[PDB]
């Protein structure tokens, strides 16, 4: 671990500096090092870890999509033979994206999920596990079946905890349902499960909106409207 | 389909 | 090196895909591989090399400015301590930036400067040598003096060639004068020389615009407009 | 502070 010799507190400090400088690969490396210290993360720290890697993988996914799009146009009525280079470079970006997802999944397995000391943090890390297997699924072909099962199991565990331990308007619970529903529709080709989950989530939240403060009502309805946008696209 | 932003 | 077994044409093709994906690190590495094949670069290929490294060092420079500003504020009069972390991370970024500048200057010296006989390529590379020494000077303080004279220079050799061999509207010649004027103003503490150079370059270009086609007129006048913007800022 | 050639 390149970061093994640096104090935890110094790694957190440098993760925040890297965020100010928009150096997200650095930020993610500092945060991996903080995680590898073996202590639990605070809510602020968990969010730093998530922000850092979402930025890194997000860049990689966007580049993969650009190249995959070129590569498919290479193979249509859109004529001219280009040679192996588009595929080769798409494969290089894909292997780097798989590397980043495996690093994140490694931090969750060893040992963030098992050490997480409350329901909110356990849900947060299980949702992340679902999400990063879902990013692997987007580029997999096999192997893809195995990854899709793994994503499902992580999300389903997160859902079981959230239903027992959090209120139906809780933003982390709502965002978990959002992503799991996206997983059903976009990845697992299970449009019915996607619609069922999104609809149930929306209704159960709607029932409690009258109980919320003005700010909580805004937080919950914002995510409900994301569920709604997806139901409209699918429905 | 969009996932959770931020 | 990792690009040694790849065909030159495939390196160039992949630099173009990396540009479309905004993967400028990859772009730079593919262009560096292509330069190492030992053939002269074409006009289009010099622009690919330039765009690649400009974006890489651009990001580094922006991050170094952010961290340097934090560092000066922390070293301010009436401040509490925070330990060595902001200095250490600024130094890390600065070393990375110096490394990329040294990569570029090595390519210019080892491969590109004078296998060029034509004025277009000789001026373009000497301008680039000036530019990368200017970026090293932005972070130096000695040793700053020696780096400043290296930039001056390179620019001066480029200027001498451009004035003998190119017309006053040539975009490479105009861009060179723009950057050398910025060197005088920002680096060399010579605002009067900066202002005189931007003025004379602008005026000599304006007098020869009548010789240009519509599209060449647009290429030259966009750079003249930057010269005017600097003149207006400085005066 | 002063901008250089963007191209
Ligand atoms: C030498 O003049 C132009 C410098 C760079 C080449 C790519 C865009 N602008």
């Amino acid at each position: 671990g390149a970061m093994g010799s640096m104090e935890r507190a110094s790694l957190i400090q440098k993760a925040k500096l890297a965020e100010q400088a928009e150096r997200y690969e650095d930020m993610a490396a500092f945060m991996k090092g903080a995680v590898e210290k073996g202590e639990e993360l605070s809510c602020e720290e968990r969010n730093l870890l998530s922000v850092a890697y979402k930025n890194v993988v997000g860049g990689q996914r966007a580049a993969w999509r650009v190249l995959s799009s070129i590569e498919q146009k290479s193979n249509e009525e859109g004529s001219e033979e280009k040679g192996p280079e588009v595929r080769e470079y798409r494969e290089k970006v894909e292997t780097e994206l798989q590397g980043v997802c495996d690093t994140v999944l490694g931090l969750l397995d060893s040992h963030l999920i098992k050490e997480a000391g409350d329901a909110e943090s356990r849900v947060f890390y299980l949702k992340m596990k679902g999400d990063y297997y879902r990013y692997l699924a987007e580029v997999a072909t096999g192997d893809k079946k195995r990854i899709i099962d793994s994503a499902r199991s992580a999300y389903q565990e997160a859902m079981d905890i959230s239903k027992k331990e959090m209120p139906p308007t809780n933003p982390i619970r709502l965002g978990l349902a959002l992503n799991f529903s996206v997983f059903h529709y976009e990845i697992a080709n299970s449009p019915e499960e996607a619609i069922s989950l999104a609809k149930t989530t929306f209704d159960e939240a709607m029932a409690d909106l009258h109980t919320l403060s003005e700010d909580s009502y805004k937080d919950s309805t914002l995510i409900m409207q994301l569920l709604r946008d997806n139901l409209t696209l699918w429905t | 389909t969009p996932s959770l932003p931020t």
